[PDB]
């Protein structure tokens, strides 16, 4: 995601690259086109879109507009905004971001005392 | 303008003297306009004053009777500002899109554009708008100082 | 499952099953939930209820 000559697309070629073989994955109905890839989850098999995920995984926006608004008038959209120390205009992953704190959370759990309610579907009609 | 209100006119008229002839400097017609709720360009007075001369804009002098004439000339006309351009032309100065302007930026146009106002008058008016990095919201000071 | 479908079916959607329990949602507005079935399980253990 941090490479000019990259792509979605160069990410799932790459991406077949290290796993490729994973008793885990899997590739597409040939629609590399889409660029397209697989994995076999516990609840089932999904071939997800690493379209634009590049993107999204770097949370890009023009700072001018930004900071513009840092210091507006309306005091809601000031706080609101108050801190834009981050935005990009030229820090840290999404995906760490989340698995970081997601790792928070995986950790007071294993602190405390489990008691799971397995809730079951039915039916997919919403009958 | 309904005796109703001319009978008040006079109130306001009179309500404008520092001695007593009865007489509003050919200067204070503007102010008396205004206060009578009237936003008259500084162009409109003039040209309901004959265009006289900064001089003889301390001496001369006027009577309501002779004022009244004008108050409605003035009160009859063509256009008028509002926030739907009023807002349009300050929102150009504002450096990024934020909704807010510099209160030294505000500050500038408005002494250095068109009627220019002085350092006070600016000072004044948006004095209280500025927020801890001085930014004032345009959308808001427009409609303060027209809605007020 | 067998379980799970007549209990379901009786109109019981919680089931126990060893620590853990299942709950098939109903989708219908069944009528367990209320101040009074609230008090009744209140302090009640695992079994008296």
């Amino acid at each position: 995601c941090w490479f000019p000559k990259a792509t979605d697309t160069s990410f799932v070629e790459k991406l077949i690259q290290e796993q490729g073989n994973h008793a885990k994955f899997q590739k597409s109905k040939q629609l590399k086109d889409k660029t397209e890839f697989c994995i076999l989850h516990y609840a089932g098999k999904v071939t997800y879109n690493a379209s634009a995920w590049l993107t999204k995984n770097m949370d890009p926006l023009n700072d001018n507009v930004t900071s513009l608004l840092n210091q507006s008038s309306d005091k809601f959209v000031a706080d609101l905004w108050k801190d834009v120390d981050r935005i990009v205009g030229l820090f840290r992953t999404v995906g760490q971001l989340y698995k970081e704190q997601l790792t928070k959370l995986m950790t007071t759990l294993r602190n405390t005392n489990p008691n799971f309610v397995r809730c079951i579907i039915p039916n997919h009609e919403k009958r | 303008f309904s005796e109703e209100q001319t009978a008040e006119f006079k109130e306001a008229f009179q309500l404008f003297d520092r001695t007593g002839d009865g007489k509003i400097l050919y200067s204070q017609c503007g102010d008396v306009m205004r206060a009578l709720g009237q936003n008259p360009t500084n162009a409109e007075v003039m040209k309901v004053l004959g265009n006289p001369k900064s001089d003889e804009m301390n001496l001369k002098t006027l009577k309501f009777e002779q004022f009244l004439p004008m108050m409605q000339t003035i009160a009859k006309n063509k256009d008028q500002g509002c926030f739907e351009d009023y807002v349009e032309g300050l929102r150009v100065f504002d450096k990024e899109g934020n909704g807010t302007v510099m209160g030294a930026e505000i500050r500038h146009v408005l002494v250095t554009l068109g009627e220019k106002m002085t350092e006070e008058e600016v000072e004044q008016l948006v004095a209280g708008h500025e927020d801890s990095n001085g930014c004032i919201n345009y959308e808001e000071l427009v409609r303060m100082v027209l809605s007020g | 499952l067998h379980n799970l479908r007549e209990r379901y079916f009786s109109g019981l959607i919680y089931t126990y099953s060893g620590l853990f329990c299942v709950v098939i949602n109903p989708y219908k507005q069944l009528p367990i939930y209320s101040e009074k079935i609230i008090d009744m399980y209140k302090g009640k253990k695992r079994h008296e209820m």
